[PDB]
Formats: structure tokens, C-alpha cells, sequence
């Protein structure tokens, strides 16, 4: 999350409290299609990678 | 059961609280950098049952009104921050602070601890560090062929190497003031850790900006006076006594009302 | 001075008995 | 049973631990190379009642939080290794050391250790040992026609043969300096060894590399000064009694607390 | 009501606790559980913050 | 995360309060004292409910 | 009766036990190589009225059900197994250990014990035997024209016959090693037998394998802080006390429940 | 009775004993062929309540079984018969003895 | 703690011991989990506040 | 140093339910 | 517990004792099931909290 603030223009202190429950890390996995292009769109699958509760409603970034 | 035993109740537990502050003090005469706790009551609620104001006829007005509250809540214990004595422990390793000011510590977690505690002691990769590997800040490494390290009343620690002729400057041992002293949050080992109440943490050089200045050579003593830690004991014991005999009042004014 | 070193010890803490009465009356 | 029992009986042990190191302190006076011990003591556990922080409204903060504290927990009896005083023996082969400075000696099980006591002897087989067997490093051997030995103070030891007049140096006694002069664990009869709290043992000469000097014919006392540990004793005495005093008060607390 | 956490020195806030008053105290109904609840004779719970 | 720390040479005492022990024990007795009574009161009452 | 009373006697038989340790502990001080006892306590049986868990409605849980539970059973009692404090008794006989380890003993049944103490004595046969004729293992002979007896560190024991100049070595006093010290189980006369708590037992020189030192002229006094068990003892009465006042509460209890 | 009153029954005695024992010793300072003496001490039952050994379920085994254990008995008391220094009597019709041995 | 029929219960309890094995056991033979297992020559044990 | 092994002694059983007083010592 | 007739009772019951053949009865010398025999010199007799 902080190197994502960074990226976009906002530099977190390095020593910061930045407990939030909001957000869960992810792993994205995909299945490239045969004869693949590169406007097409595919389907993705994403799992919680920490102790995260729930995805119920959240938003891939 | 009864008001009188409720009031009661929370009036020996008031008592007890101040004779576990005061046992605790008692306890850690001796102890290095302690400072002594003193605590501060405040009674519960007040039942009322005419208001002091309430105007009884249109032109009377009932003052002083009825009201019987109970409760001896124990508010706070606070932390005197005076500066105790010191004594000439002769040790090269061992600084006493002369004013305001902790040396700030990292814990294992990363989070600082402050302590005022000069019992400095060497790990075996050379550093400084305060009796358990509490890594002191900022980074401060004794070299190998050090042979006396002072610390300066300024604040700077320097090694006499081998050999050469020369007290290389080797660190700086620098503390932290903090607005409110007795907010700290006392967790053990002689650490206070900062709290929403300590304010913010100042670093800077002892002897600048208020904080006050090393003694090497010295230790700060608890400023545990033994004859007013004694008169409060026995006042408090007192105090207990009068409890205990409402509690027994209230007791023998139910019994016999219930052998009515 | 050293009078004062334990002439005062102990009215210092025999002022305080008198107020809470554990009283002796007798080590005074 | 009652936290105050509690806190008080840790007190208690911490004031019979002072006193049994003062009592050992006694127990070595007037016996020369002995360190002054000293005990560094510990708070243990603060119950937290109330946190120092704990916003009690929108706005209010509620400053100093109450929390009680247990226990006066000692981490350490440290060895202070301060300059003691010296005393005339008029022996050749009793050498004091004034300042920095630590002899070497090769321990008969075969590792290294180190004292402040110069008392050295010669054996059988010529080997430099001091009251046990206690051998320098380097190795000197006295030649068995010796007539006189002496000690210089830079650390050089020599002897004088019969005819020639000479004297031919036999062997270099040099001293051995820490960085942290209290960490060593002594094993018995004043002999430290090398620890991994004292710092790496670093071999230099008398008289250079910052080490102290030799006295021939004087034996280091011990810094057991009788008039200091008099006084700390009559201190600790009082802090004993004291915390007795609380002990005994608790359990007249909870004899008139039982007695309702 | 806030908590404190492992070292963030500052209470993080977790929640209000809010209370109501009713016009008759007297004229709620008990069920039991040591549990009022609200009838017409009590009139409408109104929600407040404490000392408010 | 929020765990304790270890002291080694040390055990944990019980956290019991005594004297509120005490002092509650002394409200428990006078409260069996006072349902006695009341069961007392009941059963004179029904003794002259059945005298009549 | 009252399922208070069953609690409360399992409490007093608790406070009992513990001061029959306190009590065992007190008595044998100036008891060489005794070591202190304490007792360790665990409640028995909850039982449970509502499950902790055991969820109500669909949604509600119940946290933290409604079970009563009942007596303090003493669970068990440790030994201390730490190095008692050395007293110069400067006897030839009295040989005491530093560190861990025990002296081997056959009893008159054949079977082994194990001692901690070396208050040896030499019999009308000249062997070694500890205050009750049992032989020490493996079996040493002091021959009738010996004026001396030497019991190294290394526990090599030697007499100096009269006429020879040479102290010829009569034999090897080995110590014993237990994995669990704290298992064996004690038979009174300062004796320790085998039981599998223990573990096999490692017979072994002093000195190798973790096991101690022999220190002739000195003796093991009995580790019983005199201080903890004066604490101990003014708690355990405290807690009698208590333990009883609560027997006579619900003893009052009862008695107006049957005046109805 | 009590169980822990005949324990403190049993150190009550036993240090009576040691104090009676140096009692004696300081009264012989000063008498001639005198021989210093010193108490030696000694343990009684334990009684088992659990066995320290005596596996409860089939994996544990209960380390350290429960015992209460009684008294103090003095097993000795030994006299030291070291030899004692001699002093200048003056007296033809006095000996001392170095060394060891006694006059039958 | 991990008892007997396998299941795994929690204790505030430091009485600790070592059995015949060099597992920490509680007072009642109970084999604590994580295993440690002590070595048969140990001469000292420490334990520090972060437990290793 | 006569009255100082007797006196280093006398403060080992010390006994804290009734210790050495601050006008005795 | 094994009646003298041959069947079988139960008993929530322990206040068991050894008979002279060394069998473990109850309090009226009626065998209990399974049968268990103390030796004729048993120092102490130990039963765990699994029943052996």
C-alpha cells in the first residue's frame, strides 16, 4: 500500500502506525487463452493471501 | 444489600489501592532511576434526593438540599519526576542524568522505550546496550581495543584505542524530553514507553534545549523518601481500621434487623 | 548537628503517632 | 492473597540480597585484590487500571493513568572493578597494579583467566605462578641459578646470576585490558575469566598502550573501603526494616479485616 | 470506547456507546434478562450520546 | 501481535482480591438471612390460610 | 451438604498441605544438603451448569457459560535443586560438591541411594560410611596406619601413610547424575532413591558430564530462605484464616435455613 | 493432632540440641583436655501422597509425586578430636600430648 | 498443552518441569507443545522475554 | 576486625518478621 | 461390579478396598470389573486419570 501511495505521490513517513482493515493482499491468477490478442479481456480468479476475514464486496486494483 | 456496605466496600478498596502504592514504593528503595507514586482519589457519584435548589414554596428555596453519594474511586496515580541523588558508584560504565531527559531504547518489537537507567552495559558484539541487549540510540559500537570510555557531560562517547594517543570520537549518546513526564506508561524493566498523554518525544544533545546533563561515573537513586513512605503506611493502616469497623456497623445493623 | 540527625527522626515520626494513635507512650 | 503482601515480599528479597552481598563484602575485607560487588535491581510487572492514555470524551485526555506496579526483580550482582589502595609488603615477588591493567593467567584446565593480584611465586620447575598454580602468558621460566629477581615496572622480570653483573632480562609480564571491566565471572580464588559481557581481552605492556604501572613490593588492597560499606550497610539495614514494616502492616490489614 | 494496540501510541477509536431516554421511564415493559422494552406508554427511544 | 512477554524465575499469582471476598461473603450471608425470612413469612401466612 | 462446604474444606486441607511444606522447610535448616520444598497447587472439577459455548438462539452464543467449580487439590510438591551456599567447616571428612551430582550410598538391602552429603566418618573397619554405616560406592578403604586423608576436586581420594613419604592413592570417589533432579524420590536420612521420574542414573567423574566438584573441608548448608518461608508462613496463616471464616459462613447460612 | 505441629515439634528439638551442643562447647573454653563437638543433622519420613514415579495416563507420568515429609533428627553429634594447643604450666606433675593417643 | 487423548488445552501456569525424556511437563506430566526437548548434560536453562 | 565477622554474621539470620531496628544497629 | 449371583451392577462409587486374595472390591466385597489383583507387598497403590 505505501509503494502504491508513493507511485501515485504520496510518501508515508517509514514509521507509521498505518493499521487499516479495508484492504486484503491478493494473488490473482488468470488463464491465457490460445491465439491470445492483445485488446481481449479474460477471467480472473483472486484468493486472500493474509488473515484477511473476507472479500465480500472489495475491488481489484 | 445496603448503601452503608457498598460505600463501605469501595472505601477499603480505595485504602487498599493506596497501600499497594505505597508497598510498592516501599519495595523499590534502592532501585535505580525509580520514581515514586503517590495516589490521587475522587468520589463516586451523588445520589440526590432533593435538589439543592428546587424551590419548595414560590418564594423558599430549600438550599443545601439532600444528597448522600458514596464511593472513594481511586482517580490516578502519578509518577513524581524529581530528580533523586547521586551517588559516586565509580564505575566507567554507569551514567546518571543531572535534569529532564531519558535515554531513548529500541525494544526487540521496534517500538521505543525511554529509560533513566545509566547501567550501561556491552553485549558481545561491542555496543552499547542496557542490561538485557536493549540496543540504545542512536547506534552507538565500542570498539575492540577500547580501553576507557567516557561520556561526556555534553553527551558525546569516545573509545582510547590501542595505541594510539587519541579518545577517537566514537558516538553520541543523546536524550529525549517530553511535555507531560508523568504520562508515561511505565511497562517494567525501568522503561517508560510514550503514550497519547506523554506528548510528543523531543531528541536532542544533553544539556540543550532543557534536558539535562550526564554524570559519568554515577547512578540516580529512587527518590523514595523511607519517613514519608512510613507515616503514610501507618496512616493508611488507620484508615483500614475505620473501614473495616463501618463494614462491621453496617453488618450488626442488618443482622438484627433480620432477627427482627 | 547529629543531634538534630535523630532528635528530629523521632519527631518526625512520633508527630504522626500522636495524630493516628498507635500509641506507646513508653519506647517515647 | 493481598497485592501488597505480594509487593512487599519481593521487596524483602531484594533487601536480604543487598545485604547478603554486603555481608560477602565484609566477609573479604582487609583481603587484598577483592572487588566491592555491588547489586543492580529491577521493576517488574505495572498493572494497568487505567491506561495513561484512554481519551475519556470527544476532547477530554485524562492524564496520568493510574497503574499500580509489582516488585523490585534484581537482574545482577555486578563486580565493580574500581582503583583500590596499595599496601607494603616489601616483597619482590608481590606486584601491584595501579590504573587499568588485568594479569593474564593460563588456568591449569587450560583456558584463560585473569587478576589483579600480583602476589607471584616461583615453583619447582621455574614456572611464574601466584598462590595455585596460576601461570602468566608468555611463559617465563626462572633459571634455577638465580640469586635475585626483580620485577621492573614496565613488566619486564629479570634475575641475577653469580659472577656476572648483569641483569639479563628472563621474561615479559604485560598486562591485559577490557573494554568492560565488570562483565568477567570470576572462578574462584580472585580469577576472572573471559566473557562474552567483558569485551575482547586486548594484551598490551605496562606503561604503554594506556595500561597503568607496576608497583614491586606492594600488594593492591582490596577497595572495600570499611567507612562506604558501613554506610551502605546502615542504609540497606534501614530499607530491610522498612519493608518488613510493610509486610507486618499487611498482615495486621488482614487481621482486622478478618476479626469484622 | 477505543482499545490499545502493540506499540501505536495512541488509542485507536473503535466505537461510541450510545444510550437513549425515554419520556416514562417508569412505563417500559420488563421481559426478563434483566431486559426493559418499549410500549406506548413509554413513548419513543431517544437515541443520545451520554452527558448529552 | 499482542501476546505477553516471559519472565523466567517467576510464577503468576492468583488475582484474588481478598477483602472483597470478605466483604462479599458478609452480603451473601445477610441476603440468604433476608430469603430465609421471606420463606419464613410465607410459610406463617400459609399456616393460618390453613388454620382457617 | 452445601456445595460451598466441600470447597471450602478442600481449601483448608490445601492451606494445610502448604504449611506442612513450610513447616518441613523451616525445621530443617542447619540440615546439610537439604533442599527446599514448595508446593504446587491445581483446581479440581468445574462443574458445568450452561456450556461456555452451546449457542442459544440462531444468532446469540452465549459467551462465557456458568460453571461453578470446586477444591484446590494440591497437585504436586518440587524440590529445589540449587548449589547451597559452601561453609568453611574445615573438618577433613566433611566433603561438599558444586554443581550438580550426588554421592552413591548401597543400602543395607542392596539396593542404591544417592546423598548430598559429605559428613563421611570412617568405621571400626576403616571404610568410608556417611552417619548410619552406609558404605559409600564404590567402596573405599583408609588403611589403619594413614594420619591423613586428601579428597581432591577431581574427587581422587589419597592417604599419607606414616613412614613413606608419599601419599598412595587409595581410590576414586565418582558423583551420579540424574536427568531429573527434581524426581527422585526422598526416604528420609537425607537419602535419594531411583525412580523413573528420574531417569537412569549417569555415573561419572567429578568434573566430566556436567557433573560437579568436590570441595574438601566444606559443607552444603540447606538452601531454605529463611525470609520466603517467614512470608510464606504469615500468608499461610492469613489464608487458614480466611478459608475458615468462610467454613463459618456457610455453616450460618445453614443453621438459619433449618431455624425455618 | 496437626500434621506440620510434630514437624515444628521435631525443629524445636533439634535446634535445642545444636544450642545445648555450642552451649557446651563455650563452657569448656579454658578446660584441658577438652574436645569440641558439632551436631550433625538428619531428615525422617516422607510420606507419599502421589509416587513420583507412578505414570497417571498412558503417555504422561507425572514428574515430582507429592510428598509432605516430617522432622529434623539429630543423627550425631560428633566430637572433633583435633589437636589441641599447648601451653607452659611450669608443672613437673603435668603432660600434655602431641599428636594422637590417650592414657589408658 | 497437549493432553493425553491428543487434544490441546491452555494453561497460565509456569510450574513447569523437565521429565525422564528432557520434555517440559507440567505438573501433572502434561507435554507442553512446541516440544523441547532438554539435553541430558544441561547445565543451565534460560529463558528469555521473547521465549527462545 | 574483631566485632565485624560477628557483626557481618549476625545480618544473615536476620529474620524481616522482626529485623535488626535502625537504633539497634 | 460383578454381583455373587454372576451379573452385573454399576456403581458411581469408590470407596473401594482389597480383599485377601488382593482383589479390588467394593465397600461389601463385590468384585469389580475388570478384575484387578495388587500384589501381596505393594508400597503404593497409584490410579491414574485414565484408569491403569
Amino acid at each position: 500500500l505505501n509503494n502504491m501511495l508513493s507511485q501515485l505521490g504520496i510518501t508515508v513517513p517509514t514509521g507509521t502506525n498505518m493499521q487499516l482493515k479495508n484492504v486484503a493482499a491478493v494473488m490473482v491468477t488468470a488463464s491465457y487463452p490460445p491465439f491470445a490478442r492483445q485488446g481481449q479481456t479474460i477471467d480472473v480468479v483472486v484468493s486472500s493471501m493474509g488473515n484477511a476475514k473476507s472479500l465480500r464486496g472489495g475491488t481489484l486494483l | 444489600m445496603i448503601s452503608s456496605l457498598w460505600i463501605a466496600k469501595t472505601g477499603l478498596d480505595a485504602q487498599q489501592t493506596n497501600m499497594d502504592v505505597i508497598a510498592n514504593n516501599l519495595a523499590n528503595v534502592s532501585t535505580n532511576g525509580f520514581k515514586r507514586q503517590r495516589a490521587v482519589f475522587e468520589d463516586l457519584l451523588y445520589q440526590t434526593i432533593r435538589q439543592p435548589g428546587a424551590q419548595s414554596s414560590e418564594q423558599t428555596t430549600l438550599p443545601s438540599g439532600l444528597q448522600i453519594g458514596t464511593g472513594v474511586r481511586p482517580v490516578a496515580t502519578e509518577r513524581l519526576h524529581s530528580q533523586g541523588n547521586l551517588s559516586q558508584t565509580n564505575n566507567s560504565k554507569d551514567v546518571a542524568i543531572k535534569g529532564q531527559g531519558f535515554f531513548q531504547v529500541m525494544l526487540p518489537d521496534g517500538t521505543s522505550a525511554y529509560t533513566r537507567d545509566g547501567s550501561f552495559q556491552v553485549d558481545q558484539n561491542g555496543q552499547l546496550v542496557t542490561a538485557g541487549g536493549f540496543q540504545v540510540q542512536p547506534a552507538i559500537t565500542i570498539p575492540a581495543n577500547a580501553l576507557s570510555i567516557t561520556i561526556g557531560r555534553d553527551g558525546v562517547v569516545s573509545v582510547t584505542q590501542q595505541g594510539q594517543a587519541a579518545p577517537v570520537q566514537v558516538g553520541q549518546l543523546n536524550l529525549t524530553t517530553f511535555m507531560n513526564d508523568t504520562g508515561l506508561e511505565s511497562i517494567g524493566e525501568n522503561l517508560y514507553i510514550e503514550t497519547q498523554s506523554s506528548g510528543a518525544p523531543n531528541e536532542s544533545t544533553p544539556g540543550l534545549n532543557g534536558a539535562g546533563l550526564l554524570y559519568q561515573g554515577y547512578v540516580e537513586t529512587s527518590n523514595v523518601n523511607v519517613a514519608e513512605e512510613l507515616v503514610n503506611m501507618i496512616q493508611v493502616q488507620r484508615a483500614y481500621e475505620i473501614n473495616s469497623k463501618a463494614v462491621s456497623t453496617t453488618d450488626q445493623m442488618l443482622q438484627k434487623l433480620t432477627q427482627l | 548537628d547529629l543531634q538534630s540527625s535523630f532528635l528530629t527522626l523521632l519527631v518526625a515520626q512520633l508527630k504522626n503517632q500522636d495524630p493516628t494513635n498507635p500509641l506507646q507512650n513508653n519506647e517515647l
